Formats: C-alpha cells, structure tokens, sequence
C-alpha cells in the first residue's frame, strides 16, 4: 500500500517534501551505500513525524507502513531503508503497548508521543556511528600474531576490524581488489593498514585459490544480509567463499545489524544489480560493444551454509541464531510493505 | 607481582609457537602464599592442581560450597558497608584461585553469577541478613541449574536408549556415567565400550566403576578407534561446555570420537549443562585452551609417572625438542546430533538462544 | 450423548473432504466441548484426553493427528485460568478454541501467500507424490500466470503422484510422471524441489512419505535447493537421532527362512504382492541439514534452530 493511495504526490512534495527529495536522490543514486542509505532514512522520518498532524496510532502505523513501501520502490535493494522502517514500526507499538500499560492503572489523549518517537529515533542514529567501534572490539578474540587472513573490496567495517588488532599484534593480510568496483577504494584500504604495521599484500581477484591453501582465517564485510542468512555482498565475493569451503577455511562476516532484513532470496535475479559496463571494457572496442554482451554485477551472493561466523555490533552468533536478533529487532508483519 | 612486566611477557608471547598465547604459569605450592586467603580455599586450590580425574561437574559444587565458608566467615569493615567490599574479597580468591588451575567455564558463569548477585541486593538487610540469603540463592543454583538437571538429563538421555545398543564414551564424564549406571537399573539392555587415552589415563576408572555394576564393557585405547567403531551404534559424550556456533568443547580426543562416528553414520550424543554454555564463541581448537604439563608425557608406560626413565626425560633441555599437551579441544556441530539439556534434547546449535532465555530471567 | 465423535469428525470428510484429516478432528473436539455439560476442570481435560486417545487410537496413530490433538490440549490450557464464574472456563475454552481451529484452516491459505513467489517464470519444479500444499502453492501461482512445468513422483507405494499428476493437469499446467527408481535422471533439468510435510520433529527433520529424503539428497548433490511446504499443526515433540530411529507399527523389512526344498523392456506386472509391500516403510525422515527453506504459516524457517524456538513456543 503505498502513499499515492494515501496522498497526492504534491501534498507527499508539499507535507513532506524531504521524502520526495530523497526518493529523487535514491532512483538516482545520489545517495548509495547502505550507511548512507539508513542515516538519510531516519532524518527524513524524523522531519515526517516532527511535521505530521494525526490522532490515532493505528493511522500513524498506516501511514509510516505506506510510506516505507514507496520509499523501499525505490531502490528496494538497498535493504538498509526498509530495515530502519520496520524498526521503527516495532518501536512504535512496542512503545505504544508500554504506554498502553501505564494509562491502564485504574482508569478502567492517545497520542502527542511525538518528542519520544523523536528521542527514539535519534537513539537508533547515535548507535549507528558507533557500529565499527563496537565491532572492532571483537577482533582480538580471533586475530592473532602471524595469523594469515584473507578480504576482499575495501569494507570499512572490517578496515577498522583489522587495524583495532593491528595496535598491539602483528600479523598478516591477503587484500584481493574487489574488481571492477572495489578496486580504488581496496587499494587505498591496502595502502591504509600497511601504515598500520600489517604484512599487506595485495593480489588479483582471480588468485584467491593460489593462496587459500596456506590462509587462516577470511574476513568478509557484506553489504546486506536477507532472511536465510544469505549475503548480498559486494561484487565478486563467491569466489573467495567457495574458495574457503574447499579448503576447509573458516569464513567470518563483520557486519552491523541493520544490514539484515528479513526480505527472502525468493529470485536472486531481482537482486543483484547490473551497473554500467565501462568499468570493465571501455568505450573504444567498438567492433566488441556492438559484437558481444557485456555485463557488469554490482554485488554477489553466497547461502548461509558456507558462513562460519557473524560478527554484529552486538556480538559474534552462529547464522541459525540470526532469526532471534529479527524477532528482536523487527515485527513479523513488517516483512513486507 | 611483578605486575605489568609480567603482563607484558605474555603480550610479548605471541610469535611462532601456535602456542606462544597459551599461558603455562601455575602455581603447585603455597610458597609466598599471600593472606588475604581463606584456608579452604588454599585446600580446594591444591585440589584443582593435584587432583587430577575431578571435576568436570565437581568443581562447581566444591567451589561454591567453599565460597558460602568464605562470606559466613567474612565480616565487613565497619567504615563502608557490606555489599561495597565483598567483591575486592572474592577476587583476591579468585586471582590465587586461578593461579592452581585457570578456571573451568562452568567455574566462570557461576562466578560471573555471584559477582552480580552481590550488586543487586538491597542495603537495608545487615550482614547476617545479607548472607543467610546469598546460601540460599547459592544452594538453589547447585539444586537448580546442576543436580536438577544431571536428573532430568539422566532421563532424558536414558529415554533414547535402546534394548540392545552398544554404546560409547571417553574418559570418564561423571554426567554420562550416571547415565549408564542408572540405565542398568532400570533393566535396559545393552553394553558400553570406553576409548581411554593418554597421558593420565582418565578412562580406566570409568571402566571400574561401570565394571562395579556388572556392565559389559570394552577398554581399547584411542588410536585403535577405527576398529572397534563398527561395533558401535550409539555414542555419548559429557561435554566441559557448548559453544554459542553449537561446538562441543572436551577433552582432547572429543573430535575424533565425534569424527569417526559420522563416518561411521552413528550419532554424537553431547550430554552437557545448561550453565555450561558460554556466549564464547571460536573456530580453532587453539585460540582458547588450557595446557597439562609436557612431562607428564616422559612416562612410557601404563601407570603414572612412576619408574619411567623416558628417552625425552630431558626435552626441557633440548633444544628444538619441545613436548606438549592440551586437554581440551572444538569439535564442530557437523559432527554432533544433538545436546541434551535440561531444556531438553535440542540441536546443538540451538545453544544461544537459551543463553539468552537468562538475561530475559534476570532483567 | 456425545458418542462415537468419529462419525463428526468422519462425517466432516463428506462434510467436506477438501480439508485434512486433524482440522476435523479439532471441529469435533470443539463440538465435543461444545456439548460438555462439565462441573470440574479436571473433568474437562480427562474427557479431551479419554476422547483424543480414543480418536488418537481410531486412525493409525497417525502424526498430523497426533501432531494436532496433543497440541490443541496444550494450546487451551496455556492461558487458563478460574476465576468466580465457572462458565467462563467453558466460555474461555470454546472461544479459544474457535480461534485455534479458525486461525488452523486458514494456514494452507497462508503458506500459497507465501511460496507462490518461489516459481519463477519458467522454472522446473519436482514434487514426490500428492501433498496438499504443494498443490494450493502451484495453483495459486498459476493463477497468477506464470509458465512452468513440474515432474510427479508416482510415490509407491502410495501411488498418489498419479492424483498429483491429474490435479495439477486439472488446472492446465504440464505435468510428467516419474517413476520414484529415475528422479536422479531428471534433477539436471530442475530448478527447483518442493515436497509436502507430514510430520515435522524437534531437531528440524521432516516426515513425509517415504522417499522424501530420496530426493533431499539429490538436490544436495546436485546442488539444487529443496524446499519443504509444513502447517504448523504438524510439528511434533519427537527427535529421531538418526534418520531411521521412528516409532513403526508393524515389524519392517524382515527376511525369509529358506529350508531345503523346491517351490517352482516393461515387464508391467511382475510386481510386488501387497503382503511383501507391506514389509516395505510408507515413511522416510530428511534430515534438517538437506532442508534449504521450511514454509510454514509461520512463515518460512531456515534457521532448524527457530523450527525449535517457534516449536517450543507452540507447547506452551
């Protein structure tokens, strides 16, 4: 149910007109990344509930539930608006419910909760520039000196990982460019913690099983995870999964939260994306372009099954226990909008 | 101590070894004893490094039993009230405590639930208050988290046995001890077998006391598992404590128990306690363990270190030479079938939400 | 009075015999609570249990039965309680208990909502033998025009692929039957496998007719998803260790004594005799490990940790 069935498009641009904005920048992608996707999320629904006139709670979940809908057409694959959303949806009749509770003392108007919803929100931005400081804790209780581990494509949150055990332990890293779209930001990553004093060496993304036969451990930064656990991640990560499973190498993910939906990989081909295919052959073999078929994926897949470890801002847990952080953190009836 | 250099040496252990990290220093004696040490605790801390087929269960008990003596002969400082000191107390034990023997992860929890208890009771109740309570809530946890529970799992592990199965363990686990021992009571029909290994023979004395109740059993040692794996059918393992991915961690030879009885498409039934799981999590069998003394190894024979002038009798002073042995090991869940709990049978990775199905009980 | 509710529950299946076999008996329990001129509690529940057994008892102590019976029990008693009017309990129960079997035969609905999307345009499903999900997701997708086709296993020695067939042919999409000796043949050419539940157990295994896990494995090896359609109505407390320790009514694959004496390509009728058939299992376990995605009204369980936690939360 989205909100052209609820509002004009130009009481949505008038009323709130940031949503539009953003809806724009999202198609667009003037805004990218999941971080920035969740960030700019929230502060367009903080304006929306900081100017919204309603009385009910029951029409105020309508609207945010319809709302999210056509905020998640957009670009629906950037999971991380819609996790914010149904996070918020919990947030509010859970917190309705422990109001709810506090009016029913003896008694036996219902709304103005606004500044709360406000300060609830503002509690899920806080966290969130905060995700990598909680998990780059975690490290030392896995890295260890002369350790060997493999990444690959420049994931902030397993930079930061790394770098926390690299103060005080030496060890060893394989960084393997996340070609075609990695590869600017994986060199500078490379370039980034050998400073850190970390033995860095940076390969191909093609002799990842050359070397799997001597590697400890492989770290993974993801860019989305989905209701069986799946990854969405980052272009050419399979590789590098199946290269781990076939010598018996465990394979860990350091990844925030929000990240997770419980959106399902019914068609992984309504998924992963295609981007542009100037980043691997150029415009000048035009006998070639107009020869051939050239495809460009922006992210990768791989199942659960093959994920060893999690690594959350709010612990290490098993994938069989990734439901239980849902039911947590989510309502089941917000799956789909 | 020596305090930060030597907290530094062992920041500085972290080279080739594999096992630079893990921490060999003990304490055997009472030399330089410090006093801030109650005697029993002094007893239990030459238990912990002396005894040695004791406590995969026992200590728990032994522990907090022994830590009701400690706050019954506590008083606090009449400067600053009770509940303000108690914890500096026990952690100068604990810190001597660890010294004998690092702590076991069912040692850990419990201790990690009395630290907490300690904060949250109310300052009104005076001292012989606030301690007849602390027993109290300590005899309910042994009751409730570990007698209980052995009962109900005794049953429950009973229940899926078989009239005629023929069954496995490994190195004397009390728990599953208690299992066969009560299953021959109640009439089932069956035989064990029991895999020893070295050093310090743990099994052995399993077989005595299954061998007292006029059980069939089978004593072969470990590296002869690829034979007598094809008799059995069922397999039982006592585990130290389960793991938040829903490994088993035991003793050394855990993994290959667990291994060979997949090959051998026969299940790995773990037997462990609900308090025993940890939040912990790890892959390797490395990163987090616990060493027994190398020397230990020099005795060639079938017997405790006792007239055995082995041939590696001086590998402290040989270089490139150097013996080892952990106690402890990860087996992954691929291997195990399931874990019985209190909670019931449950799939070992079902682990961590029943963690958290604690701290929902306590706040 | 009430006697030989059987014929309720029974009279149900003409009633209506598009339903399955525990939501009538739920229907006559209800009824049977329905005309319980009752004074105690314990009289309640020692009717419901002298009343299931004996409806336990009338129908091969089958699973799904059983599965729902014991867990209609330890649904209504959950939140029960007494308090002054004593009719509130018998109004607490029916009321409850209304909208457990209300909320039960709406299930197979909710799972079409939800496995429908699981077939993509031109995709290749397999199914062994009749399962009555499996038929409500398929239809209810194509009505939605999508283009597809699935291969049937005959199912011996129940032989229900053949209604499987008809039934999914009935509804215009393609069909081929297969014989449950060839489905390894075929799993190149799928896309997908989707099997009905009969039971489902703790640990997250499956019950269904036998050569359910016959297929599980294929699409393991062939490294094909499999996908398994569960009302919730159907979890059940067993835990199998293996995959063959399962409670069995008749003794199983026993052999022959052969003393010294002397008694004596579609060859279509050289068959097995029904006594020797008999000797066969109807029941074959998949162990959770071969089970990609389990769909429920629930919703859809990979976890087989939560297939626990949500079973737990199911026996009060």
């Amino acid at each position: 149910g989205p909100i052209s069935e609820f509002m004009s498009t130009i009481n949505v641009e008038h009323t709130y007109p940031a949503v539009s904005s953003l809806i724009a920048d999202l198609k667009s992608r003037k805004v990218q990344g999941p971080f920035a996707v969740a960030v700019e999320t929230a502060l367009v629904m903080r304006q929306v509930i900081s100017q919204t006139r309603w009385s009910t709670v029951d029409q105020l979940i309508d609207t945010v539930r319809a709302v999210g809908s056509t905020l998640v057409k957009a670009q629906p694959t950037e999971f991380s608006c819609g996790n914010i959303i149904r996070r918020i949806l919990r947030l509010i009749r859970e917190e309705y419910q422990e109001l709810l509770k506090t009016a029913d003392e003896n008694e036996k108007g219902g709304m103005d909760m606004r500044a709360v919803i406000i300060s609830g929100i503002q509690d899920v931005i806080d966290e969130l520039d905060k995700i990598n400081t909680d998990i780059e804790v975690q490290s030392m209780d896995h890295l260890h000196s002369n350790e060997i581990i493999l990444t690959q494509g420049c994931s902030k949150t397993v930079e930061a990982f790394l770098r926390f055990a690299a103060k005080k332990r030496k060890f060893s890293v394989i960084v393997a460019e996340g070609f075609p779209n990695n590869q600017k930001g994986s060199h500078a990553m490379a370039k980034r913690l050998a400073q850190a004093g970390i033995d860095t060496t940076v390969i191909s993304d093609a002799t990842i099983f050359a070397i799997m036969s001597r590697v400890n451990k492989v770290i993974l930064g993801t860019h989305a995870i989905l209701g069986n656990g799946g990854l969405v991640t980052y272009s050419g990560a399979q590789l590098v999964a199946q290269a781990a499973r076939h010598h018996a190498t465990p394979v860990v993910v350091c990844s925030g939260i929000y990240k997770l939906s419980p959106v399902y990989p019914y068609d992984l081909e309504s998924i992963i994306q295609l981007s542009s295919p100037d980043k691997i052959m150029s415009f000048n073999e035009g006998d070639l372009i107009s020869r051939a078929e050239i495809l460009n994926p922006y992210y990768d897949y791989i199942p659960p099954d093959l994920v060893d470890l999690f690594i959350t801002n709010l612990g290490g847990y098993p994938p069989s226990y990734l439901y239980r952080i849902m039911n947590d953190t989510y309502d089941a009836s917000d799956t789909i909008l | 101590t020596d305090a930060n250099l030597q907290e530094k040496k062992i920041f500085e252990e972290k080279q080739v070894s594999i096992f630079s990290h893990l921490d060999w220093r003990r304490r055997r004696t009472t030399e330089n004893i410090p006093k801030d040490i109650h005697p029993a605790v002094i007893r239990l801390g030459l238990k912990l490094a002396n005894y040695k087929i004791f406590g995969s269960n026992q200590r728990c008990i032994d522990l907090l039993k022994t830590f009701k003596i400690v706050i019954q002969d506590y008083q606090t400082p009449y400067g600053t009230t009770l509940s303000r000191h108690l914890t500096t107390h026990i952690n100068s034990q604990i810190a001597y405590l660890v010294s004998t023997r690092p702590l076991s992860i069912s040692m850990g929890n419990a201790i990690r639930f009395l630290k907490l208890e300690i904060s949250v009771l109310d300052i009104d109740l005076t001292d012989d208050e606030g301690k007849e309570l602390l027993l109290e809530k300590i005899d309910s946890y042994i009751r409730d988290r570990i007698i209980i529970a052995g009962q109900v799992i005794v049953q429950a592990a009973t229940e899926k046995i078989q009239d005629g199965d023929v069954i496995l363990t490994y190195l004397h686990s009390s728990t599953v001890n208690d299992v066969l021992i009560h299953a021959k009571n109640v009439g089932k029909k069956f035989r064990v077998v029991v895999v020893d290994s070295r050093p310090e023979f743990e099994g052995r004395v399993c077989l005595k006391l299954l061998t007292e109740h006029g059980i069939e059993c089978t004593y072969v040692m470990i590296s002869a598992l690829s034979y007598i794996m094809q008799e059995v059918t069922k397999i039982f393992l006592g585990g130290h404590a389960m793991l938040s991915n829903g490994a088993l961690y035991s003793r050394a030879g855990t993994s290959l128990i667990s291994l060979l009885g997949h090959e051998s498409n026969v299940p790995v039934i773990a037997c462990c306690e609900s308090y025993k799981f940890t939040e912990r999590i790890q892959l390797d069998s490395l990163v987090y363990n616990e060493l027994a003394p190398g020397d230990q190894l020099v005795n060639m024979g079938v017997d405790d270190f006792e007239e055995k002038p082995g041939v590696l009798a001086n590998w402290k002073s040989v270089k490139n030479l150097k013996l080892l042995s952990l106690k402890y090991d990860v087996t992954p869940p691929r291997l195990i079938t399931v874990c019985v709990c209190e909670m019931g049978l449950l799939p070992s990775t079902s682990v961590p939400a029943i963690i958290n199905e604690f701290k929902q009980v306590y706040a | 009075g009430e006697f030989d509710i059987v014929q309720v529950y029974k009279k149900f299946l003409q009633d209506d015999p598009e339903i399955t076999m525990p939501v009538a008996a739920i229907e006559a329990l209800v009824q049977l609570l329905s005309r319980s001129q009752a004074k105690t509690i314990s009289e309640f529940m020692d009717i419901l249990q002298n009343g299931s057994n004996t409806l336990k008892e009338g129908v091969q102590n089958n699973i799904s039965l059983s599965a729902g019976c014991d867990i209609f029990q330890r649904f209504v008693t959950r939140s029960l309680h007494d308090v002054g009017d004593f009719e509130q309990c018998k109004r607490h129960l029916v009321e409850n208990g209304k909208l457990f079997i209300q909320r039960a035969r709406a299930c197979r609905q909710r799972i079409a909502h939800l496995g429908y999307p699981l077939i993509r345009d031109g995709s290749v499903i397999l199914t062994h033998g009749f399962s009555r999900g499996v038929a409500a997701v398929l239809l209810a997708a194509a009505k939605r025009h999508v283009r597809f086709k699935v291969f049937v296993t005959e199912s011996r020695p129940s032989g229900s692929g053949c209604l499987m067939t008809r039934t999914l042919k009935n509804a215009c999409i393609p069909t081929c039957m297969v014989l449950d000796s060839a489905v390894s043949f075929t799993m190149n050419r799928v896309d997908l496998v989707l099997v009905g539940a009969e039971g489902v157990v703790e640990n997250g295994g499956l019950i269904n007719q036998i050569g359910t896990f016959q297929l599980a494995v294929f699409a393991k090896h062939a490294h094909k998803p499999f996908y398994a359609v569960a009302e919730s109505h159907k979890f059940v407390r067993m835990f199998p260790l293996s995959q063959y320790d399962i409670p069995f009514s008749r003794p199983i694959l026993e052999f022959d004594d052969p003393s010294p004496e002397t008694v004596h390509a579609i060859h279509n009728e050289l068959i097995m005799n029904e006594e020797q058939i008999r000797n066969n299992p109807t029941l074959d376990v998949t162990p959770p490990e071969f089970v990609s995605g389990l769909i429920t009204d629930l919703g859809i369980i990979d976890s087989k940790s939560g297939v626990s936690e949500e079973l737990i939360k199911l026996y009060l």
